[PDB]
C-alpha cells in the first residue's frame, strides 16, 4: 500500500527537508572512513512516502506514548540510513532492522546528523561501500537516507562517548 | 529487540567528548517511527 510522491524542488517542504539534511553535516571521528569525505550533498529527489495502514499504525503507538507521559509524545524528525530501506518504507519498521550491535542495546537507531545516518546506507561501518564501485566514499552512485517522524516518549540519559 | 529501560519509551544518547557532535536516538518499537520522506542524494567531493 505505499505510495512516493516526489515534491517539487519549489515546493517549501521540499526546501526544508533539504534544509535539514544540509545543515546537519558535521565532520566524523572516522575521517570519513564508514561514510565518505564531504561538507554537503546533491539532492536529486525528495519524496513523501505514503502509506495508510503504516501511519495508522504510528499514531495508534503514539497515542499510547502520549497517554503515559502526560499527553507528550516528544515526537522528533530525525534521520534513518540503511541499507533496507527500500523494505522500511513498504512494511514499516521492526526487529529486522535494529542494530544489534549498537552501544545502547538491540533497537532502531536514529540520528540528529544527516551524515551519522549517511554512515550506514551502505551497512555497520559503511560495509564495503558502493554496490558498484565497492567505495565507501562514492561520489557516482547514488543513496538514499530516511527523515522520519519519531515517538521518544520518556527518553533514557546517557551520556556517553 | 531489547526492552526500552524500565518506565521509559527510547534511549537518548547524548554527545559527552565530541563537542560538536548532535545526538543520537534509539527506539525498541517499530510502531514508533514512521519513514515519512525518502531522500536520493550524493555526497559531493571537497573542492
Ligand atoms: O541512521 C542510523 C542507522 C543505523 C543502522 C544500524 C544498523 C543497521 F543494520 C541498519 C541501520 O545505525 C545508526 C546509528 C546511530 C545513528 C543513526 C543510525
Ligand atoms: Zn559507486
Amino acid at each position: 500500500g505505499t505510495i512516493l510522491i516526489d515534491l517539487s524542488p519549489d515546493d517549501k517542504e521540499f526546501q526544508s527537508v533539504e534544509e535539514e539534511m544540509q545543515s546537519t553535516v558535521r565532520e566524523h571521528r572516522d575521517g570519513g572512513h564508514a561514510g565518505g569525505i564531504f561538507n554537503r550533498y546533491n539532492i536529486l529527489k525528495i519524496q513523501k512516502v505514503c502509506n495508510k495502514k503504516l501511519w495508522e499504525r504510528y499514531t495508534h503507538r503514539r497515542k499510547e506514548v502520549s497517554e503515559e507521559n502526560h499527553n507528550h509524545a516528544n515526537e522528533r524528525m530525525l534521520f534513518h540510513g540503511s541499507p533496507f530501506v527500500n523494505a522500511i518504507i513498504h512494511k514499516g519498521f521492526d526487529e529486522r532492522h535494529a542494530y544489534i550491535g549498537g552501544m545502547f542495546g538491540a533497537g532502531i537507531y536514529f540520528a540528529e546528523n544527516s551524515s551519522k545516518s549517511n554512515q550506514y546506507v551502505y551497512g555497520i561501518g559503511g560495509g564495503t561501500g558502493c554496490p558498484v564501485h565497492k567505495d565507501r566514499s562514492c561520489y557516482i552512485c547514488h543513496r538514499q537516507l530516511l527523515f522520519c517522524r519519531v515517538t521518544l516518549g520518556k527518553s533514557f540519559l546517557q551520556f556517553s562517548a | 529487540m531489547a526492552h526500552s529501560p524500565p518506565g521509559h519509551h527510547s534511549v537518548t544518547g547524548r554527545p559527552s567528548v565530541n563537542g560538536l557532535a548532535l545526538a543520537e536516538y534509539v527506539i525498541y518499537r517499530g510502531e514508533q517511527a514512521y519513514p515519512e520522506y525518502l531522500i536520493t542524494y550524493q555526497i559531493m567531493r571537497p573542492e
